[PDB]
């Protein structure tokens, strides 16, 4: 099942939901101990991370530094280790058993830097800086290679993305999206990289373009129903799922899934509620 | 209102 | 010699001058017809070109489309068959003796058009447009293709760069640059495209960085002495000149001079006046 933590309605939400594909029911599991938005989700060895963020409440507004691990079979949340800076709007992405955090803001501070949390040891260690300053940013890993695409650094909205190369710690420009897209949603469906959706300062696309490796080319695919930005997404069975966001006025529970095949969107589900900036990711 | 996330300021 | 024409210094200027790197001399020439700013300029058969800008004057603002011909043999300039639309902070590269005028603004309009110019019978004709609308946009032509780098959409500014296949008639994505620039000085030098300044949208750039299409790779080299967006740039006896532009606070005289054997930048003279926005070419001497 494909999991969502966290989420924006009003204040930062503690939801832990997960969505059945095969029955199309939702199943509610364990409130997060401390309310995010902004978040990401991923997982390793099963276990769902659930990585930066922020507490956006009437009584705060603070950025989160903290990755909390849940356990599908205990039902119940552990805290880990804190990142070294908080990372509101932050990416990350999985390669050999390890959590990268890609970016973020603290504050007015856009992040650069990222660094790396490895499970069995509980530790965070900062890596090479990106190119760009990317808060929004999507993240993806594709022949475990770690992409940060598109996003925010302060002050422009961005269609560029950028490589990371494990085994030499460092950073290279790729070719720029067609669109520029801040809090879109970023996977790897089959074997190209994919960035639905997002703002590009004006307004919130529903557009949806891929990244052939091969051919270092964007191409435009199916775009999305409703335009939507600050959504979550994952891969379920080899077809991609993109659920909630916001499109300037309303917060979304639409999810909806693509056929790679037919190349073809449309609604699978609504949410329980309607929210934004969501933490995603499948076990 | 974030005009990007829906969120307050 | 080193031809600026035009640019910005509290108004639109008209002037047309030639540096000599040898002499250290700046010659006056025949005024434009209209003091412009934000245009580019370029050279075709020997002729000098100023192309699309803006007229700001204390009496009125007016977006250009003119292409103008200035002649070194006779000192004088000579109209030519305007572009389809105004362009100011316009790029222009040269194919195949073919003028490419791209992106630019027109009021709130902030371009993607490109169109070429055909100076054997004084027409332009609309091509592709660009994938991005581009103002500011820096242009260089590298194997008889077409590159526009950077700029300014009108909400964002860039750091993507795109090319242009002429015979294709399409554009396709390249490889962005490392730094956002809008208002950089971007030009060829030996095989590699070079740019230089420009504005991020908080400060005025003094880094420098160059594509080389056999990587694909946008890699970074010394920096200028000063910071500058809007400066003219060309290539002069291979090596790189930059001229005048504005640094947040100052509409810069000075001229810096890059040697690619060295990687050192260096300042040769001060323009008679400091001015942003000018169109910038090399041609014979009158």
């Amino acid at each position: 099942l494909i999991y969502t933590a966290g989420g924006y309605f009003r204040q930062s939400l503690s939801y832990l939901e997960a969505y059945n594909p095969s029955d199309g029911t939702w199943l509610r599991l364990a409130d997060l101990q401390v309310p995010r938005s902004g978040l990401a989700g991923c997982v390793v060895g099963g276990l769902l991370y659930a990585v930066g963020g922020r507490n956006n409440s009437p009584d705060g507004n603070t950025d989160s530094s903290a990755l909390d691990c849940y356990n599908p079979m205990t039902n119940q949340w552990s805290p880990c280790a804190p990142m070294s800076v908080p990372r509101n709007r932050i990416g990350v992405g999985v390669i050999d058993g390890h959590i990268y955090a890609v970016g973020g803001s603290h504050g007015c501070i856009h992040h650069n830097s990222v660094e790396r949390y490895e499970p069995e040891r509980d530790e965070w260690h900062l890596v090479a800086p990106m190119l760009t300053r990317r808060i929004g940013v999507g993240v993806a890993v594709l022949n475990r290679l770690l992409y940060a695409v598109g996003g925010f650094d302060g002050t422009n909205r961005l269609n560029s993305a950028e490589c990371y190369y494990p085994e030499r710690n460092e950073w290279r420009m790729i070719t720029a999206m067609n669109t520029i897209r801040s809090g879109a949603g970023v996977c790897v469906l089959h074997n190209c990289i994919y960035a639905a959706g997002g703002y590009d300062g004006q307004d919130q696309l529903n557009s949806v373009e891929r990244y052939d490796v091969a051919t270092a080319t964007w191409t435009f695919v199916a775009p999305m129903k409703h335009r939507r930005s600050a959504l979550g997404i994952t891969v379920h069975q080899g077809r991609i799922y993109v659920l909630g966001g916001y499109d300037g006025h309303t917060f979304l529970d639409s999810v909806e899934c693509y056929d790679p095949d037919t190349d073809t969107w449309s609604e699978v589900t609504r949410m329980t509620s309607g929210r934004s900036g969501v933490g995603v990711a499948v076990t | 209102a974030d005009e990007e996330t829906g969120e307050f300021a």
